[PDB]
DNA sequence: ATCAATATCCACCTGCAGATACTACCAAAAGTGTATTTGGAAACTGCTCCATCAAAAGGCATGTTCAGCTGATTCAGCTGAACATGCCTTTTGATGGAGCAGTTTCCAAATACACTTTTGGTAGTATCTGCAGGTGGATATTGAT
DNA sequence: ATCAATATCCACCTGCAGATACTACCAAAAGTGTATTTGGAAACTGCTCCATCAAAAGGCATGTTCAGCTGAATCAGCTGAACATGCCTTTTGATGGAGCAGTTTCCAAATACACTTTTGGTAGTATCTGCAGGTGGATATTGAT
């Protein structure tokens, strides 16, 4: 019963996110569209965090790596250091 | 082992001055510390730019003041300026 | 035999999830996805637990906010149902496209 | 000896703020008043948020401030909201808000 | 007596203004607006003419870019006429709110 | 100095035709009647924000003259970087 | 006496770039390779834009690059567009682009 | 009668290299000078931050390289990293 | 309307994850004092370029007309919400080990510092040239019929 | 379709704004060479805290039904585009004069050690409690008739 990791972001999970976003009714094609959007979001952020890891010559991505990555994508996060 | 500095103790003090009966979870304290680091960076960053624009070698309270004016919204700016001007006077007029 | 009308439970869920702050994606599936995406940038990486957590927080913040804009776009077109073209428009206007 | 925080009448650490400015590469030099002014400003804004975050705690039947209370304080204050308009407070959630057109027809 | 149908001169003008780069707001009316607004912040200011020109290039690029977003919001609504609700939507999604 | 004219309602110096031209460059085909006041409104906000910061830079420099550079810095700060004026 | 530019095989002024890193207050120390590497990235980027801008000038039967040519060059190239996604080139105008539904008939 | 530096002559050299019969208007040159400064500021800035994050007091070609990767998109980053490495290698061998 | 199903609200209960107080310690801030370097205000004035202005040159304001767009109305049929649960994926918590992070070490490369050479900026004065915008005059594009 | 109004597309075409050219200077770069400090790489290791996995938990995939939403069609009514017309306002080129910014002089303020005292962070340790959820019971809300 093999499955893509992206598909692990399930319809009901996406449905909950939408709900917190105040969405009442959801078209069927939205779930695939959302997974795509998340994938681009994560690629851009992880790419940058990993760049921060490599520069530091570590093999572990630290929270700070991510926080720095977020800060420079203009999506500042509070709660994880820095 | 290596020293890890945080604004936490001083945040806790201020909380005690402002809601003496109220406490703070770790996670919230972590947020408050980010907030303090973030704002320092924003204000220092801008002060730094102002000094360069004007070919000065010093970041003075004047630069910090203008930085606050550029960065903070109106009412928040006004109070911050006065709080800050107030502390520099108090600091001067004390042996 | 009892039945709630289409949208009654939806409203009930909006209220519920707008009250709370827990992550709405299951931790493990999200972690695999994070690692797969990272594998394409560097091989044999480990992840701080808080690092994955930071990413989840940011991703869910992101998607929750995009669904607000999306919903305004649906409503601008006089619908109550969000469609990919709503997501698309929100992103183009945000300067993401 | 008397500390500069106490001289300035402040909880926030003038010494630390001063050091951080020097080692932060902001300019070749740093005037004496600037870390004072800056520490004041930081203290103030911290008091402002804690103030409102406290209330939010009380409003919700609670004594310990959590991330949710900082979120509600920030996004219900027009000014704090703008200053943190590009910030995400982890574990903060969102404001309860439903678009009226989505409300059931009474 | 000859007449182009409504829409035809409009498309002609789009091609025309999309092709050129001159400022589209008259200079002096714009300089006055700048002085009015600035004076309301601080009296007895002067302006280098390049400061005013810099403000104009910035303002016109800003308004042209907003009209593109606004146009997209109208079309999303299945209209071809831009309305204040379109501009308000563009600005809301842009974070200008 | 002896007398200097009073500045008022200069926003109306941004005429209907000027706004229409801007909308054309923006690809707009049909414009509803209320667009013109909305746009003037939006523009005045844009200018207030830019001029306020620029003027702030001016005063900090202790000058009476708003320079191209003051404007270019004000724009940079608001994430609307401008090339072509020494900036 | 060979300039550091010539030693690295570069048109862009390595001396200048080294100097500006000091005065810019970016770190305590500047490494010898840094202005070399930076002056080369600077020169690569300006070559990329002038290449494409010249093409636009030529596509237009013109001999002099003007601001509109820089704008067509940047906006027509996916990567330069993104790098200067939040930059305004004075006197560049916009790319001709009319939305489908606005065109006449069917 | 103070001196105002620009990248103009360097921009012109390079222009002759890539389009030998093409001129540049002084407004276009002004924009080009702004572009160079802007990119310089964005790379040095990332470099600055990156060093701090790693507790280093030296900006090296290695900081510049990561900044370049952080700042430039995809294919422009790839080519810039070559051009930079190339000039440093060449520079290392040439004294 | 009444009615019954099921969600929600509330008062009170309690174990424990996570907040807090209390002690000992040290390395490292943070400060106090004495020796030195300088950054930039001040006091003056050359001189670029800004506010001001008169004449000249072209865009804006207005009102009428109706083409076609918006927004209202209705409707059919398509599409997503609601539904119930045990399969199966995630969560939890226990356990070796990888690598982050602390420590010591030592020199390749940093800054500082003083004469020595070069060059990029402007400023004064001169000749050159690409194209903005005028022209007429052959090729579309549009909209009436 | 064919006919005619009127925008559009070239091609050449003279004036000139702004681009390119040289000859001189020169302050300030940029380079060169030796004396001095040191940041951080290199290498060894201790112990967090990370990936793995077994056992325990509890959310989601599943198909059916149909309520009510979306999008197609039709269309009255009215708003905004086109255009004619009449003329105000902006653009353009010329000029004494405010304020920027260029140079020089000088001390209040900062950097730099050095030495003296401290506090903030950690870590072992035990001690404490706010509140997440549990419960159970009344009460509201929704939907059926
Ligand atoms: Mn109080
Ligand atoms: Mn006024
Ligand atoms: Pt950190
Ligand atoms: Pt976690
Ligand atoms: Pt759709
Ligand atoms: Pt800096
Ligand atoms: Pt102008
Ligand atoms: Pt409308
Ligand atoms: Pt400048
Ligand atoms: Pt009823
Ligand atoms: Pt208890
Ligand atoms: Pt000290
Ligand atoms: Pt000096
Ligand atoms: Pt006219
Ligand atoms: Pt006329
Ligand atoms: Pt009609
Ligand atoms: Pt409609
Ligand atoms: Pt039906
Ligand atoms: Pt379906
Ligand atoms: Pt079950
Ligand atoms: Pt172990
Ligand atoms: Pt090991
Ligand atoms: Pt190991
Ligand atoms: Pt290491
Ligand atoms: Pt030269
Ligand atoms: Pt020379
Ligand atoms: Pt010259
Ligand atoms: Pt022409
Ligand atoms: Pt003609
Ligand atoms: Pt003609
Ligand atoms: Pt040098
Ligand atoms: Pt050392
Ligand atoms: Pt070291
Ligand atoms: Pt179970
Ligand atoms: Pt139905
Ligand atoms: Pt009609
Ligand atoms: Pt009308
Ligand atoms: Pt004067
Ligand atoms: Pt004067
Ligand atoms: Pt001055
Ligand atoms: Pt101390
Ligand atoms: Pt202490
Ligand atoms: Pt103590
Ligand atoms: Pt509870
Ligand atoms: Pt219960
Ligand atoms: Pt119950």
């Amino acid at each position: 019963v093999l499955r893509d990791n992206i598909q692990g972001i399930t319809k009901p999970a996406i449905r909950r996110l939408a709900r917190r976003g105040g969405v009442k009714r959801i078209s069927g094609l939205i779930y695939e569209e959302t997974r795509g959007v998340l994938k681009v979001f994560l690629e851009n952020v992880i790419r940058d965090a990993v760049t921060y890891t490599e520069h530091a010559k570590r093999k572990t991505v630290t929270a700070m790596d991510v926080v720095y990555a977020l800060k420079r994508q203009g999506r500042t996060l509070y709660g994880f250091g820095g | 082992k290596t020293r890890k500095e945080s604004y936490a103790i001083y945040v806790y003090k201020v909380l005690k001055q402002v809601h003496p009966d109220t406490g703070i979870s770790s996670k919230a304290m972590s947020i408050m510390n980010s907030f303090v680091n973030d704002v320092f960076e924003r204000i220092a960053g801008e002060a730094s730019r102002l000094a360069h624009y004007n070919k000065r070698s010093t970041i003075t309270s004047r630069e910090i003041q203008t930085a606050v004016r550029l960065l903070l919204p109106g009412e928040l700016a006004k109070h911050a300026v006065s709080e800050g001007t107030k502390a520099v006077t108090k600091y001067t007029s004390a042996k | 035999p009892h039945r709630y009308r289409p949208g009654t439970v939806a409203l009930r869920e909006i209220r519920r999830y707008q009250k709370s702050t827990e992550l709405l994606i299951r931790k493990l599936p999200f972690q695999r996805l994070v690692r797969e995406i990272a594998q394409d940038f560097k091989t044999d990486l480990r992840f701080q637990s808080s690092a994955v957590m930071a990413l989840q927080e940011a991703s869910e913040a992101y998607l929750v906010a995009l669904f607000e804009d999306t919903n305004l776009c649906a409503i601008h077109a006089k619908r109550v149902t969000i469609m990919p073209k709503d997501i698309q428009l929100a992103r183009r206007i945000r300067g993401e496209r | 000896a008397k500390t500069r925080s106490s001289r300035a009448g402040l909880q926030f650490p003038v010494g630390r703020v001063h050091r951080l400015l020097r080692k932060g590469n902001y300019a070749e030099r740093v005037g004496a008043g600037a870390p004072v002014y800056l520490a004041a400003v930081l203290e103030y804004l911290t008091a402002e948020i804690l103030e409102l975050a406290g209330n939010a705690a009380r409003d919700n039947k609670k004594t310990r401030i959590i991330p949710r209370h900082l979120q509600l304080a920030v996004r219900n204050d027009e000014e704090l909201n703008k200053l943190l308009g590009r910030v995400t407070i982890a574990q903060g959630g969102v404001l309860p808000n439903i678009q009226s057109v989505l409300l059931p027809k009474k």
